[PDB]
C-alpha cells in the first residue's frame, strides 16, 4: 500500500472532464504513475498495462459502475465496480491459485470476467500530495536514467575512432540537473530547526527515501555508477564516448554517488541492501574520481548498519587502511 | 554515585538491625514456646498460640510478630513492649536518614537546592543533562521509594558462604560483560565454562531467593535472544550455546517452584523461538518451557490458549512437511518429521498431565485443537487415506527392517514413526477425562470421552498391544544378537499403548479382558520369563520390558483383578 | 640467537642460577627504533626467576648470560622469541627485538 | 465477518456439531456427492 | 514450623520481607504537591528576565518539554521510562489532590466554589505548562499498546482533565486539530480493541487453582494470592473510558464532533461506534456469566467480585457514552441510535431483568442487587 | 595540552586501565547482598557520637564502612616480554 505501484492515475477519456467530478460509467483510462503505463486489454491475458503508443479507446477505456445490475463518484465510503466500457468485462479477482497459496502472499491476478464476484468493488484512497509528486519524479528519473544507460551500453566495447560513438547523444545535461535536483530533493532536515520540525521533515525524508529504494531507483543509480566506472579515466571515456561527453564524466560520478549517499542516508533498511554490495563499494573505495563521494558511503552504510560490520572482512579492513596510506 | 552510597548505607544498616531484631524475637519466641509449654492451664490460649505462632509458616509467624506497627493491632503480637519500642525507634531512625520528618545541611537538601538552581539559572539544552538531573531530584525526594525499590535486591547471605557467593558474583559479572560482546567463539567458550561453574557452586541451588535477587535467569534469557538473533536465519548458530543455556535454565526451573514460576512468566518467547531446525537435537527452548510447565498444576492452569495454539500449529507444520535436517542427511523422504512432532507432543503431555493427574481445561483445549486441525495427527489418521494406526505401525516395522529404506545419534526413521505414534496417543491418553468426571456424566466429559474414542479404534489397539517384538538371543558363535537401540520397537510404545486403553476403555468385561490378556499380555509374560535368566537380562531391552511391565500393564491386571473372578 | 652487547660493565661475578629471580628494568626496541615496552617509564622492575620459560628464551637467555649491574643490549632472533605477531599490534610478525637490560638485585 | 455479529441472508457459514465438534461437509472424493459431519469444513451458504 | 530453629540468615531474609511489606510500604509521604510546587516556581529568572518577553522555562515548564520531546521522538515503540512513570505519578496526584477534597457535613457554595478554583490551579500549574500535549503526544506514541506507560498516561490525563475544564479541552482540541495527526484516535481505538471482558473460561481456572492451592520454597503459601485473570486492566479500562468521559464532559460539542469524525485528517476513527463494540462485547461476557451462574442456586464470593468489577466497568462505558450525548449533539445521536446499541441494549435489560429476580430471591446479595439497580439507572 | 588532545589522552587511560573494571563494578552495584559479619553488626543508621549536635545528624556520604559483597578488581600486568601462551581471557 506505502509504495508507490499502488499509485494510479485516472485520465477521463475527455479532456473537458478532466477536474470536474467523476461520472459513474464515463469513460476513462486507468494508468500507472511509477511505470507510465495505460491499464487496457489483451488477446493473451484478460488485462494488462500497455504502452502509451498500444493505449488506444478500444483497450484503455474503463469505467466505475454502480453494481452488476445494466444500465457522483465517492472519494471512498463507497463501492466502485470496474467494468471495460467496450467488451463489458467486469474487473475481479482470480480463484486462488494452489502456487500463491503456497507462497506467503496472495497476490491475486486481476482478470477481465463477464460474470463478476461479490467482491469487485473497490475503496478508492487518494493518496498524498508528496507520495504523488516522488512517484512523478520517480517515473522522469527512471526514463532519463534509462536512456544514459542505453547510450552508455551503446558507446561501450566500441571505440570513438573520430566517428559519433551513437546516432542519439547521452542527455548529458539533464542527468547531471537530475541529479542535483534529486540531491536537493533528499536534502537532510538542518539541524537549525526544532525539535518537532526536525522529526518530521526527518519522518518524510525517510519515507521518500524508502520509497524510492523500494521502487528500485537506488539499484539504477548503482547500475549507472558501474556503466561509468567500467572506463578508467576521463581520457578513456573520451575514447570511447565523446570528448564532449568525457567533459563532464568526472562531475557525473561524484553526483551519483552523491546522490546514492543521500538515498542511503539514515536508513536501516537501505544500507542492509549493500549487505550485498560491500565487495563493491570496498572496491571502488580506491578510485581517485568521487573518492570522498564513495568514502562518505560507505560510512552511512557503516553507521546505519550492523549486518555489514558483522560481514565486514580483513581484505575489507585492509582495504579501508590501504585508503588512509 | 553519592546518592548511590548514601542507599547502600541505608540497606547495610537495615540487614545490621534485620541481625539485631531476629536475635531478639528468636530468643523472645523460644522463651514464649518454653512457657506455654509449661502452662497446660491456659488451654484457650495454648490452642491459640500453638495454631498460629507455632503451626503456622515462618513468613507467617514473622508478619503476625511484626503486625504490632498499626496501632490497633498491639495485642495480637507476643512481642515484648522493649521489643516493640526498639523497632519503633529504628522505624524512627530510618524515616529521618530518608527525610520523612537556608543552607543545606545534608546531600539531600543539598542536591534539591542545586537542582532547582541550575533549572531556574537556564533553560538547559542537553537532554542527558535534564534526565539526570531530574533523576536526581526525584531520587533525594522519594528516599523512602528508592529502598522501597531497592529492597527486593537486598538479600542477606550467611558467613560461611561468602566465597562461593564471592566466585558467584565473579561468574555473574563475566556473563554481564561478555553480554555486549558480540557472539564468537572464545566467547562462547568462556560462557560455557561461566555457565558450569554457576551450576557447580553450591549457592546456586541453596539460595532460590538471592539467586532470582541477582537475576541472572534474565542474562541468560538475554543470550538466548542475541543467539536466537542469528540462530534463527539460515541454521542455528551455536548449539552448545543453546544446549548449556538450557542446561542453566532447565536445571534453574527444577530446584525451585518459584524459579518455575518467574520462568514460566516468560512462556510466549520460549514457544514462539522453539522450531524443528532450531532444536533439531539437545537442550531447547521446548526443553525449558517443558521444565517450567511440567511437575506444576498452578501453572499449567495459567497455561495460555494462544500458546497451545501455537505449539499446536507447530505440531501441524511436523505433520505437513518433512524435516529439512534429515533430507540434507539423506534418509528417504517421509513427508513429515516423527522426531519434532514426537517432541512437540512430549511437551503438550507435560502441558495436559501434571501431578499425576489429568487437567481437565488444558486437556479439553488441546483436543480441540488437535480436531480442528487434522493433519496434527499424523499420516495413519488423515481423513482421506485411512490407512490405519496398526497397519502404518507395521510398515515401520518393515522401514526399520530394510536397510535401504531405514538408511540415508543416528537417526531411525522406522522408529521415529513409531514414536510419534506413541506420543500422540499417549496425549490423547492423558487428555481423556478423569474417571470422577467419567462417573459424574458431565457432558463435556463424556463428549470429549466419545471424541477420543472414534479418533482411536480398539482393533488398532489390540493390535499394536499383540504386535510381536523380537527377542535377545544368544548366536551360535556367541555374540549376543540385541535388537538396535532407538532403531527397532521399544515397549514404550506398548506401554503409551494400553496406558491409552485404560483411561478411555477402562477394562469393564471379562471377554475382552482376556482377549488383550492372550493376545499381548501373556506374549509378554512369556517373553520375559524366558529373558529372566541371566545370560539376557542384563540386556537393556528385556529391562526397558520389566519396566514396561511393572509400570504399565501390571497395575492393568492389579485393578482388574476382581473382574478377573469366575474365569 | 641473542645477541649480548655489553653497554655498561656490571659486577662481572654474580650470574643468574637456573631458579633465581632477576628484578630487570628494560627498555623493548625493535630493530627500526621503535620502543614497544618501557618497563622503566612503567616504573616496574620485571620480576622473573631464569629456567622457567615464564620470558621469552632469548631475554631469559640473555639475562642469565648477563651480570648483575652490567646494562647490555639483547639482540633476540625473531625465532628465539615472538616468532609469529608476539602480543599481536606490540611486534610486527618476524622482526628482531632489541633490549636494553640490566640487573637490579639477582635474588 | 465475525463472531457475535449476526448473520447476514446468503453469508456462507460454518454449521458445526455440538456432540461430535465435527463440520457439515460434502464428501466428493468416493464419485458421489454426500454429507457427513468431519473434521474439515464446508461452506454451507444455507439461505431462507 | 518453629522460626527459632530457622537459620539466621533466612530468618533476616524474612525480616527484611516483612518490614517492606507492613512497614515501609505502609508509611506514607506527601511530596507530590511540596516538590511540584517548588519545581513551579519560577524563582529569579523572571526578575532578571523582566525585559524579554520570551521568558525561560520554569523548571516544571522543562521538565516537560523533555517529556514532549522524548514523545516526539520517531520510535519504533514507546519504551518504558521509570523517571517518567514517577513524574507522571507526581504530576497526577498534585493535581488530584484537590480533586478528591484534600450524617456528613453538607458542603456550602462557598466551600464548592473554592475547592473547584484549587483543583483548577492545580491543574493550571501543569497545563499551562505543556501537560495536555505532553499526554497526546505519549497517547500517540504508544501506538495502542497496553501497558504501565499508558496507564499512567492515561491517569495524568484523567487528572488534568478533572471537572471537564474548557482550558484544557480546548488546549488539546486546538493541538489535536493542528498537528492533524491520526495517531491518537488509532491508538484510542487498539486499546479499545485490546481492553478486555469477562473470561468464564478464566473463572473456571481460577476457581480450580483456588481450589488446589500450593506451598512456597520460603516458608509456605496455601492459596497463593496471584493475578485474577478476570477482570485484568478493570482499573486501565475504566481510566480509558473516563479520559474519554472528561474530554466529552461538559458538553463541549466540538470535541464531541471530533470524537465522532476527525475533520482535516486522513482517516476518521469513529470513538463513539468503538464504545459501543466494546460495551457490545461485555454484554454478551455479562450474558454468559449469568447462563453460568443461573443453575447455581447462590453467587459465591468469587462470582460477586466478577459482577461488581465488571458491572463498576460497565457503569464508566455508561457515563461516557451519556456524556458524548448530553447536549443537543444530533450527529453522536443519530451515530448511537443507528449502530447497534439497542442490541446491546436488550441484552443488558435480559441481563437485568434475571439478575433481579434472582438477587431478590436471594437475601445476602443487596450489596450487589444496589449496584445492578445503579447500573440500570446509568 | 590541547583540548581535544587532552580529552582523547584522559579517555584513552579510562578506556585501556579503568573501562572494563568500572562496567564490572557498575553493573554488580545494582544488588546489595551482605553477610552476618562484626563489621555489618557495627553498621549504623546514624553516625554514634552521642551527642545532641550528632542527633539526627546525617554522616558524610559514602565514607562509611561498606559490608556489601563486591567482586574484587582484577588486574595484570602488562608485560609484553614473558613468553604469551585453551588461553584464558586477559584482565585489564
Amino acid at each position: 500500500c506505502t509504495h508507490a505501484r499502488s499509485l494510479w492515475r485516472l485520465e477521463p477519456l475527455r479532456i473537458s472532464w478532466s477536474g470536474s467530478h467523476l461520472r459513474w460509467g464515463q469513460p476513462l483510462r486507468i494508468r500507472h504513475v511509477t511505470t507510465g503505463r495505460y491499464l487496457a486489454l489483451t488477446e493473451d491475458q484478460g488485462l494488462v498495462v500497455v504502452d502509451a503508443c498500444k493505449a488506444h479507446t478500444k483497450a484503455t477505456s474503463f469505467c466505475f459502475r454502480v453494481s452488476k445490475e445494466k444500465l457522483e463518484i465517492k472519494y471512498g465510503e463507497s463501492l466502485c465496480f470496474v467494468q471495460h466500457v467496450a467488451s463489458g468485462l467486469w474487473l475481479t479477482y482470480a480463484a486462488p491459485d494452489p502456487k500463491a497459496l503456497r507462497l506467503g502472499v496472495l497476490k491475486k491476478k486481476a482478470i477481465l470476467h463477464q460474470e463478476g464476484h461479490m467482491d469487485d468493488a473497490l475503496f478508492l484512497t487518494r493518496c498524498q500530495q508528496e507520495e504523488s509528486q516522488a512517484a512523478r519524479m520517480i517515473h522522469s528519473t527512471a526514463g532519463l536514467y534509462n536512456q544514459f544507460i542505453k547510450g552508455l551500453d551503446s558507446f561501450s566495447g566500441k571505440p570513438r575512432g573520430s566517428g559519433p560513438p551513437a546516432g542519439p547523444a547521452l542527455p548529458i545535461e539533464a542527468v547531471i540537473l537530475s541529479l542535483q535536483d534529486l540531491i536537493g530533493y533528499f536534502e537532510p532536515p538542518s539541524e537549525e530547526l526544532q525539535h518537532e520540525e526536525k522529526q518530521s521533515k526527518l519522518r518524510s525524508l525517510r519515507n521518500r527515501q524508502s520509497l524510492f529504494q523500494e521502487e528500485g531507483m537506488l539499484s539504477l543509480v548503482l547500475n549507472c555508477i558501474d556503466r561509468l566506472n567500467v572506463y578508467t579515466t576521463a581520457a578513456h571515456f573520451a575514447e570511447y564516448a565523446g570528448e564532449e561527453a568525457a567533459e563532464s564524466w568526472k562531475e557525473i560520478v561524484n553526483l551519483l554517488y552523491e546522490l546514492l549517499a543521500s538515498l542511503i542516508r539514515g536508513n536501516r533498511a537501505n544500507c542492509a541492501l549493500f549487505s550485498t554490495n560491500l565487495d563493491w563499494v570496498v572496491s571502488k573505495l580506491d578510485r581517485l574520481e568521487a573518492s570522498s563521494g564513495i568514502l562518505e558511503v560507505l560510512y552511512c552504510v557503516l553507521i546505519e548498519s550492523p549486518e555489514v560490520l558483522n560481514i565486514i572482512q580483513e581484505n575489507h579492513i585492509k582495504s579501508i587502511i590501504s585508503l588512509l596510506d | 554515585y553519592f546518592c548511590d552510597q548514601e542507599l547502600q548505607h541505608r540497606v547495610e544498616s537495615l540487614a545490621a538491625f534485620a541481625e539485631r531484631y531476629v536475635d531478639k524475637l528468636q530468643a523472645n519466641q523460644r522463651s514464649r514456646y518454653a512457657l506455654l509449654m509449661r502452662a497446660f492451664t491456659m488451654s484457650a490460649a495454648e490452642t491459640a498460640r500453638r495454631t498460629r505462632e507455632f503451626r503456622s509458616p515462618p513468613q507467617e509467624q514473622i508478619n503476625m510478630l511484626l503486625h504490632f506497627k498499626d496501632e490497633a493491632d498491639e495485642e495480637d503480637c507476643p512481642l515484648p513492649e522493649d521489643i516493640r519500642q526498639d523497632l519503633q525507634d529504628f522505624h524512627q531512625d530510618l524515616l529521618a536518614h530518608c527525610g520523612i520528618q537556608k543552607k543545606p545541611q545534608s546531600l539531600q537538601e543539598l542536591v534539591s537546592h542545586m537542582v532547582v538552581r541550575w533549572a531556574q539559572e537556564d533553560y538547559v539544552q542537553s537532554p542527558e543533562l535534564v534526565r539526570a538531573m531530574f533523576s536526581l531530584l526525584h531520587r533525594q525526594y522519594d528516599g523512602l521509594g528508592e529502598l522501597l525499590r531497592a529492597l527486593p535486591r537486598a538479600y542477606t547471605i550467611s558467613p560461611s558462604s561468602v566465597e562461593d557467593t564471592m566466585s558467584l558474583l565473579e561468574c555473574l559479572g563475566q556473563i554481564r560483560s561478555l553480554l555486549i560482546v558480540q557472539m564468537g567463539p572464545q566467547e562462547e567458550n568462556l560462557m560455557i565454562q561461566s555457565i558450569g561453574n554457576i551450576m557447580n557452586n553450591k549457592v546456586f541451588y541453596q539460595h532460590p531467593n538471592l539467586m532470582r535477587a541477582l537475576g541472572m535467569h534474565e542474562t541468560v534469557m538475554e543470550v538466548m535472544v542475541n543467539v536466537l538473533g542469528g540462530g534463527e536465519t539460515k541454521e542455528i548458530r551455536f548449539p552448545k550455546m543453546v544446549t548449556s543455556c538450557c542446561r542453566f535454565l532447565c536445571y534453574f526451573c527444577r530446584i525451585s517452584r518459584q524459579n518455575q514460576r518467574s520462568m514460566f512468566d516468560h512462556l510466549s518467547y520460549l514457544l514462539e523461538n522453539s522450531g524443528i531446525g532450531l532444536g533439531m537435537q539437545g537442550s531447547t527452548p521446548l526443553d525449558v518451557a517443558a521444565a517450567s510447565v511440567i511437575d506444576n498444576n498452578e501453572l499449567a492452569l495459567a497455561l495460555q490458549e494462544q500458546d497451545l495454539e501455537k505449539v499446536v500449529s507447530y505440531l501441524a507444520g511436523c505433520g505437513l512437511q518433512s524435516c529439512p535436517m534429515l533430507l540434507a542427511k539423506g534418509y528417504p523422504d517421509i513427508g513429515w518429521n516423527p522426531c519434532g512432532g514426537e517432541r512437540y507432543l512430549d511437551f503438550l503431555r507435560f502441558a495436559v498431565f501434571v501431578n499425576g493427574e489429568s487437567v481437565e481445561e488444558n486437556a479439553n483445549v488441546v483436543v480441540r485443537l488437535l480436531i480442528r486441525k487434522p493433519e496434527c495427527f499424523g499420516p495413519a489418521l488423515r481423513g482421506e487415506g485411512g490407512s490405519g494406526l496398526l497397519a502404518a505401525i507395521e510398515e515401520a516395522i518393515r522401514i526399520s527392517e530394510d536397510p535401504a529404506r531405514d538408511g540415508p545419534n543416528r537417526v531411525h526413521l522406522g522408529h521415529a514413526i513409531m514414536s510419534f505414534y506413541a506420543a500422540l496417543i499417549d496425549l490423547l491418553g492423558r487428555c481423556a477425562p478423569e474417571m470422577h468426571l467419567i462417573q459424574a456424566g458431565k457432558g463435556e466429559a463424556l463428549r470429549i470421552r466419545a471424541i477420543l474414542r472414534s479418533l482411536v479404534p480398539l482393533d488398532d489397539l489390540v493390535g499394536i498391544i499383540s504386535l510381536p517384538l523380537q527377542i535377545p538371543t544368544l548366536g551360535k558363535d556367541g555374540a549376543l544378537v540385541q535388537p538396535k537401540m532407538s532403531a527397532s520397537f521399544v515397549p514404550d510404545h506398548k506401554a503409551s499403548m494400553v496406558l491409552f486403553l485404560d483411561r478411555v476403555y477402562g477394562i469393564e468385561n471379562q471377554d475382552f479382558l482376556l482377549h488383550v490378556l492372550d493376545v499381548g499380555f501373556l506374549p509378554d509374560m512369556r517373553a520375559a520369563a524366558s529373558l529372566d535368566t541371566a545370560t539376557f537380562s542384563t540386556t537393556e531391552m528385556a529391562l526397558a520390558l520389566n519396566r514396561y511391565l511393572c509400570l504399565a500393564v501390571l497395575p492393568l491386571i492389579t485393578k482388574c483383578a476382581p473382574l478377573f473372578a469366575g474365569t | 640467537g641473542v645477541e649480548i652487547e655489553t653497554i655498561s660493565p656490571g659486577d662481572g661475578r654474580t650470574f643468574p642460577k637456573k631458579g633465581q629471580t632477576c628484578v630487570v628494568h628494560y627498555t623493548g626496541m625493535l630493530q627500526n627504533g621503535k620502543k614497544f615496552d618501557s618497563s622503566r617509564d612503567r616504573n616496574k622492575p620485571f620480576k622473573f626467576r631464569i629456567g622457567k620459560q615464564e620470558v621469552i628464551k632469548g631475554f631469559e637467555e640473555g639475562a642469565a648470560q648477563m651480570s648483575l649491574g652490567q646494562r647490555a643490549k639483547l639482540t633476540c632472533t625473531p625465532d628465539v622469541a615472538y616468532g609469529a605477531t608476539g602480543h599481536p599490534g606490540v611486534i610486527p610478525p618476524n622482526a628482531t627485538l632489541i633490549f636494553d637490560v640490566e640487573l637490579l638485585n639477582l635474588e | 465477518r465475525s463472531e457475535g455479529e449476526k448473520v447476514r441472508v446468503g453469508d456462507d457459514l460454518i454449521l458445526v456439531s455440538v456432540s461430535s465438534e465435527r463440520y457439515l461437509h460434502l464428501s466428493t472424493a468416493s464419485g458421489e456427492l454426500q454429507v457427513d459431519a468431519s473434521f474439515m469444513q464446508t461452506l454451507w451458504n444455507m439461505n431462507p | 514450623t518453629p522460626l527459632y530453629n530457622l537459620p539466621t540468615h533466612r530468618a533476616c531474609n524474612m525480616f527484611l520481607e516483612s518490614y517492606k511489606a507492613a512497614w515501609i510500604l505502609t508509611e506514607d509521604h506527601s511530596f507530590e504537591d511540596r516538590m511540584i510546587d517548588d519545581l513551579s516556581k519560577a524563582g529569579e529568572q523572571e526578575e532578571e528576565e523582566e525585559e524579554v518577553e520570551e521568558k525561560k522555562p520554569d523548571p516544571l515548564h522543562q521538565l516537560v518539554l523533555h517529556f514532549s520531546r522524548t514523545a516526539l521522538t520517531e520510535k519504533s515503540k514507546l519504551d518504558e521510562d521509570y523517571l517518567y512513570m514517577a513524574y507522571a505519578d507526581i504530576m497526577a496526584k498534585s493535581c488530584h489532590l484537590e480533586e478528591g477534597g484534600e450524617e456528613e457535613v453538607e458542603v456550602s457554595f462557598e466551600e464548592k466554589e473554592m475547592e473547584k478554583q484549587r483543583l483548577l490551579y492545580q491543574q493550571s500549574r501543569l497545563h499551562t505548562r505543556g501537560a495536555a500535549e505532553m499526554v497526546l503526544q505519549m497517547i500517540s506514541a504508544c501506538k495502542g499498546e497496553t501497558g504501565a506507560m499508558v496507564s499512567s498516561t492515561l491517569k495524568l490525563g484523567i487528572s488534568i482533565l478533572n471537572g471537564g475544564n474548557a482550558e484544557v479541552q480546548q488546549k488539546m482540541l486546538d493541538y489535536l486539530k493542528d498537528k492533524k495527526e491520526v495517531g491518537f484516535f488509532q491508538s484510542i481505538q487498539a486499546l479499545m480493541q485490546t481492553c478486555s471482558v469477562l473470561d468464564l473460561n478464566a473463572f473456571e481456572r481460577q476457581n480450580k487453582a483456588e481450589g488446589l492451592g500450593m506451598v512456597n520454597e520460603d516458608g509456605t503459601v496455601i492459596n497463593r494470592q496471584n493475578g485474577e485473570k478476570v477482570m485484568a486492566d478493570d482499573e486501565f479500562t475504566q481510566d480509558l473510558f473516563r479520559f474519554l468521559q472528561l474530554l466529552c464532559e461538559g458538553h463541549n460539542n466540538d470535541f464531541q464532533n471530533y470524537l465522532r469524525t476527525q475533520t482535516g485528517n486522513t482517516t476518521t476513527i469513529n470513538i463513539i461506534i468503538c464504545t459501543v463494540d466494546y460495551l457490545l462485547r461485555l454484554q454478551e461476557s455479562i450474558s454468559d456469566f449469568y447462563w453460568y451462574y443461573s443453575g447455581k442456586d447462590v453467587i459465591e464470593e468469587q462470582g460477586k467480585r466478577n459482577f461488581s468489577k465488571a458491572m463498576s466497568v460497565a457503569k464508566q462505558v455508561f457515563n461516557s457514552l451519556t456524556e458524548y450525548i448530553q447536549g443537543p449533539c444530533t450527529g453522536n445521536q443519530q451515530s448511537l441510535a443507528h449502530s447497534r446499541l439497542w442490541d446491546a441494549v436488550v441484552g443488558f435489560l435480559h441481563v437485568f431483568a434475571h439478575m433481579m429476580m434472582k438477587l431478590a430471591q436471594d437475601s445476602s446479595q443487596i450489596e450487589l442487587l444496589k449496584e445492578l439497580l445503579d447500573l440500570q439507572k446509568d | 595540552l590541547p583540548g581535544p588532545l587532552r580529552a582523547g589522552y584522559y579517555d584513552l587511560l579510562i578506556s585501556i586501565h579503568l573501562e572494563s573494571a568500572c562496567r564490572s563494578r557498575r553493573s554488580m552495584l545494582s544488588e546489595y547482598i551482605v553477610p552476618l559479619t562484626p563489621e555489618t553488626r557495627a553498621i549504623t543508621l546514624f553516625p554514634p557520637g552521642r551527642k545532641g549536635g550528632n542527633a539526627r545528624r546525617h554522616g558524610l556520604p559514602g565514607v562509611g564502612v561498606t559490608t556489601s559483597l563486591r567482586p574484587p578488581h582484577h588486574f595484570s600486568p602488562p608485560c609484553f616480554v614473558a613468553a604469551l601462551p585453551e588461553a584464558p581471557a586477559r584482565l585489564s
